[PDB]
RNA sequence: CGGAGCCUCGGUUGGCCUCGGAUAGCCGGUCCCCCGCCGGGGUCCGGUGCGGAGAGCCCUUCGUCCCGGGAAACGGGGCGGCCGGAAAGGGGGCCGCCCUCUCGCCCGUCACGCACCGCACGUUCGUGGGGAACCUGGCGCUAAACCAUUCGUAGACGACC
RNA sequence: UGGAAUGCGAGUGCCUAGUGGGCCACUUUUGGUAAGCAGAACUGGCGCUGCGGGAUGAACCGAACGCCGGGUUAAGGCGCC
């Protein structure tokens, strides 16, 4: 066993200077510091993962206490690297500086 | 003018509009260095207008067309005849370069004047441009490349790749 | 917009931005163009231009509404009295200036082109300055592309 | 986890805009030698600079701030607390992700530093240029521990001398090994050639 | 406008806060430099005003 | 203290750029910043090449400045500097890293493989002379 | 992903397992095969957008796949609760577990180190970045 | 100092245990020569787009079984002591032990394990932090602070002596 | 051969509120040393109007506004904030 992820910090939402669009989340992935190095992550899954108070069901498994929203990489953001991810709820600011989650799927090698 | 990008150097053709005092008027021609050619017959306008008395609607372009640099395998020395208008005055300038195509350098002079000067392109009128001997050439900096035997080392040579890695174990090495 | 622009620029019907026209030339509309000079981009266009343009972005105005042009039909109906009856009479007679390109031409709704993909220099200095109003020749053919 | 930086040899403002955006992100960092840094510009009018920051102060009850930190360590962490939103909850915890030493105390002592290319005064300023150094700038408008810093430093470098030849005898060693084993490990040796891992 | 006569502030604002002292027993804040050429000596010591 | 100068001949390795990983010879100098090349022999037309994107190497061949490019190729293949290069330890070292770079992921399972015993029986043998040294002294 | 390809598994129980690769079900899934004496995956079915395909081939040019293997021969068959049900190796399946396994597995042996590289499982370590790395 | 669990808080998903530094110069050997309390200088030899490379190194995990071949034998795992650490101090190495294994590593032979029938929150750090309790063994401890009273070196009251 | 181009459906009648302190900018311009001064012409603005940029700002630059998703832009920008 071993990790399956790529490390990403979700970095901020999508914005101007004066103005926020949160259903947009700005991901820094791990050793991707160029604009042509995000081709691979295109469309791949990302999961913010993080813990509650009150379990919940998981599936193919037991009640416990870890939470997930699920997203995708949607395009590429900047000359660095950096990706855009939409989840199926916008991320908590809480979440800011902290580790998501990118899969290795859909795979398209 | 907008000396965007390098210049092209275009050989432009016009005429007086030919009318029954005049059945066949002279033609003119000037070389005109230029981002595109919508700008070379723009500013060619701009020129004859300036010694005929002539203009765009007065006037026709008979021929619109890039000169090619004849060898751009050759270095060789330019001279370039400009004047042009700085805050409190115009002035003609006598300038060399060193460069492959005569474009080339006179792209060297908008950029240097530029730099220089202050000078924008719209003030800068290059009157004349030749290739020039190394025996006929005036400015120091551009002598000192006449040695067959020419040879120079480069020091302190700068770390240009500064991110790629961003934080590293070991300090960059200038000598080489 | 000062009044006499703003009265050449919907005699054109460029009542939106990005909205695109075809215009024959002639004394008459060259000096309208001059007029308005500050506030468009113009060019010749080439046959893909045309083309592209009336395939992609091809409205018919019929009956006062706006029609995609999406059957041979729409155009036969409003322009068979001068024989343009399928989108090729349609490309023909606006890419030649027809006897009918008035007819045609008005028949064709505005194009609603979108922003420039790759963006403009500076849309508020002429073509020859570096910008991207006036006559920029056939130049305009590279900017259709990344509008259309 | 931790990204420990060496401050010798980095222009201020250059290193705390990489070092901020990095606690930003949510790293680690620990920035040792703070005394160390550099600033461009001749040494006089670096404290001209700093003389004219000691001169701000609230007319009516100069405790009430702006407060002058004379430390190299606390003048650099002032510097990065410029580059933040430390008026947000989110400035101050990416604050808090970075600490800034005078000299290497522990446990930083016994660890590689890593440096920051972009901000090395050696990749970024002609040689020509003159430059400040924030620990004697900072001795002369008010810190106290310049000498004491001096002296442990050099309590740990001879420290770390003696840790070196250590490292040397053990590699010389390893060579030796390599060739003393050199035909029990010749097949393994072919399999790393022939991936680059030796060349 | 500046004040007509000029005239000495009153007061030395180096010995502000004009507080309770904390403690008691004067408190050394200073003692003498150590010169290791000198015999082992002592530096200060405690009195009572009689 | 400079060993390596830029003159005609000077043969230098392209870092980066359309022809990066190439070798060229210095045909000419045209100012303080760029240098005419030729690579007749490894596939670079003649032309301006900025000194920021060069290496010189330690190859110097012989023709007359400016010399068109019969002769750079002539004097190119007199000093076989293909073969020159690419027994350098500059050379093998560009080899190293792509072969590196270029390795599969079986490829990568087999090197962890035989370095996890080539790095156990150097380590083994550091310690017998490690033991060993510890005599002498005592 | 060609015949004898092998596959890293990204989901499910078996993921990070590197299997061989037999054919493609009428339905678009893949089959594959551990086999169950390497990784203790058997004769399963697996979607290709769920697999990294490496570089690493083996010719089962000559492996006899038998023809009753298909689509519905994997479906799940639903079970009913009222305690729980149990899903139950058949042995018809035991069977062509050793039918396949029996041939894949000495092409699998003649490749050195290949029966050790499909035991071990692939894992993301510090500084391996999969856009960096060629499978 | 030496058991089960229960609440609650979160983040994380291998480790790098270190010369000093120069940058118009560096790094490693060589001690054959000169100095010093094994280290410094010289000479000599090697590397220098750093390969004694952070563009790096270390570790690498499916488990077990049978029997072979390489590698170990100066070996792995497990209770007593001595050098050593202070800027914000070491669960490192080494000497003994009575023990305990010839398995750990690499290449093979031989089969097995829920093979849960394509699928998420998997995979550590984790005997994590904090809180109540419940045990269950051993070795240990039996204080102060504030009020009240008193003082007047103090004092609007508090405070202070 | 509805006799230039272009565009566009027009004509017409009743009843009618608020307003009748304005102010700002390019150009032109009177008085004044000048004024964030007083007075004019033209157009456009603010007033009545949000929105992106000019850190901040009635008027500047861009652009005008139903509630949304994706894409691309303007004027402006891209060390960190
Ligand atoms: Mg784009
Ligand atoms: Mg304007
Ligand atoms: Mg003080
Ligand atoms: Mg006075
Ligand atoms: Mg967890
Ligand atoms: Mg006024
Ligand atoms: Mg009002
Ligand atoms: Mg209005
Ligand atoms: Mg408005
Ligand atoms: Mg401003
Ligand atoms: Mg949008």
């Amino acid at each position: 066993s071993g990790r399956l992820w790529c490390k990403a910090i979700f970095a901020g939402y999508k914005r101007g200077l004066r103005n926020q669009r949160e259903h947009t989340a700005l991901l820094k992935i791990e050793g991707v510091y160029a604009r042509d190095e995000t081709e691979f992550y295109l469309g791949k899954r990302c999961a913010y993962v993080y813990k509650a108070k009150n379990n919940t069901v998981t599936p193919g498994g037991k009640p416990n206490k870890t939470r997930v929203i699920w997203g995708k990489v949607t395009r590429a953001h900047g000359n660095s690297g950096m990706v855009r991810a939409k989840f199926r709820s916008n991320l908590p600011a809480k979440a800011i500086g902290h580790r998501i989650r990118v899969m290795l799927y859909p795979s398209r090698i | 003018m907008k000396a965007s990008g390098t210049l092209r150097e275009y050989k432009v053709v016009g005429r007086c509009l030919p009318t029954p005092k005049c059945r066949t008027p002279p033609l003119y021609r000037m070389r005109i260095f230029a981002p595109n050619h919508v700008v070379a017959k723009s500013r060619f306008w701009y020129f004859v207008s300036q010694l005929k008395k002539m203009k765009k609607s007065s006037g026709e372009i008979v021929y619109c067309g890039q000169v090619f640099e004849k060898s751009p395998l050759r270095v060789k020395n330019f001279g370039i005849w400009l004047r042009y208008d700085s805050r409190s005055g115009t002035h003609n300038m006598y300038r060399e370069y060193r460069d492959l195509t005569t474009a080339g350098a006179v792209t060297q002079c908008y950029r240097d004047m530029g730099a220089r000067h202050r000078a924008r392109a719209h003030s800068i009128q290059i009157m004349k441009v030749e290739e020039i001997a190394a025996s006929k050439c005036r400015r120091p900096a551009v002598k000192q490349f006449h040695d067959s035997k020419i040879k120079f080392p480069l020091p302190h040579r700068v770390l240009r790749r500064q991110h790629k890695p961003r934080f590293t174990t070991k300090r960059p090495n200038t000598f080489f | 917009v000062s009044p006499k622009v703003r009265k050449v620029l919907q005699l054109l019907r460029l009542r939106q931005i990005f909205n695109g026209t075809f215009v024959k030339l002639n004394k008459a509309s060259i000096n309208m163009l001059r007029i308005v000079e500050p506030y468009i981009a113009w060019g010749y266009p080439n046959l893909k231009s045309v083309n592209e343009l009336i395939y992609k972005r091809g409205y018919g105005k019929i009956n006062k509404k706006r029609i995609a042009l999406t059957d041979n039909t729409l155009i036969a109906r409003s322009l068979g009295k001068y024989n343009i009856i399928c989108m090729e009479d349609l490309i023909h007679e606006i890419y030649t200036v027809g006897k009918h390109f008035k007819e045609a031409n008005n028949f064709l709704w505005p194009f609603k082109l979108s922003s420039p993909r790759g963006g403009m220099k500076k849309k508020t200095t002429h073509f020859v300055e570096g910008g991207d109003a006036g006559n920029r020749e056939d130049q305009i053919n590279r900017l259709i592309r990344r509008m259309n | 986890q931790v990204l420990v930086l060496d401050g010798r040899g980095h222009l201020l403002g250059r290193l705390a805009a990489i070092v901020a955006k990095q606690v930003l992100l949510g790293r680690k960092v620990v920035v040792v030698r703070c005394e160390g840094i550099n600033i461009s510009g001749n040494f006089y009018r670096n404290k001209l600079k700093y003389l004219a920051f000691l001169r701000k102060r609230m007319n009516t009850n100069p405790s009430r701030g702006p407060y002058h930190f004379r430390a190299p360590s606390r003048i650099f962490w002032r510097t990065v607390r410029g580059m933040l939103p430390h008026k947000t909850k989110r400035g101050q915890a990416a604050l808090d992700r970075l600490k800034v030493f005078d000299g290497i105390p522990p446990p930083y002592d016994k660890k590689k530093r890593m440096v920051v290319p972009a901000a090395l005064k050696v990749v970024r300023l002609k040689p020509t240029r003159k430059f400040a150094y924030l620990g004697r700038l900072a001795h002369e408008v008010g810190w106290k521990y310049q000498a004491v810093t001096a002296t442990l430093e050099e309590k740990r470098k001879e420290k770390a001398k003696i840790h070196y030849r250590k490292k040397k005898q053990l590699m010389r060693l390893r060579k030796q090994a390599e060739k003393n084993v050199e035909k029990k490990i010749s097949k393994f040796t072919d399999v790393l050639k022939t991936h680059g891992l030796l060349v | 406008s500046h004040r007509k006569f000029s005239a000495p502030r009153h007061g030395s604002l180096g010995f502000l806060p004009r507080k309770r002292s904390s403690r008691h027993r004067g408190k050394v804040k200073s003692f003498p430099k150590d010169d290791p050429s000198k015999p082992v000596h002592l530096t200060a010591f405690l009195g009572y005003k009689a | 203290v400079f060993r390596r100068f830029v003159e005609v001949g000077r043969v230098a390795y392209v870092s980066f750029g359309p022809h990066a990983g190439k070798l060229v010879a210095i045909v000419d100098v045209i100012d303080q910043n760029r240098a005419l090349v030729d690579g007749p022999c490894t596939r670079v037309r003649r032309q301006a090449m900025p000194f920021k994107c060069m290496q010189l190497t330690d190859f110097i061949l012989k023709f007359p400045h400016s010399a068109r490019q019969k002769y750079v190729r002539k004097a190119w293949e007199k000093a076989d500097i293909n073969t020159k290069w690419a027994a350098t330890r500059w050379a093998k070292k560009i080899e190293a890293r792509e072969r590196k770079a270029k390795m599969t992921d079986f490829d990568r399972y087999k090197v962890m493989k035989a370095k996890k015993m080539r790095n156990r029986i150097i380590k083994n043998e550091v310690k017998k002379l490690q033991r060993a040294a510890l005599l002498k002294a005592s | 992903i060609t015949p004898g390809t092998i596959l890293i598994i990204l989901t499910g129980r078996h993921r990070g397992k590197r299997v061989v690769f037999l054919k493609q079900l009428s339905s678009g899934l893949l089959l594959v095969t551990g086999p169950l004496s390497l990784n203790r995956v058997p004769l399963r079915r697996t979607h290709q957008k769920f697999v990294i395909a490496t570089s690493t081939k083996i010719d089962i040019s000559g492996v006899k796949i038998p023809k009753h293997l298909t689509d519905a021969y994997f479906k799940k068959k639903k079970l009913r609760k009222p305690e729980k049900e149990k899903y139950e190796i058949t042995e018809q399946r035991k069977v062509d577990q050793k039918a396949v396994d029996s041939q894949i597995l000495p092409k699998i042996k003649a490749v050195p180190q290949l029966q050790g590289y499909l035991r071990s499982v692939f894992a993301l370590t510090n500084g391996v970045y999969p856009h960096k790395l060629v499978f």
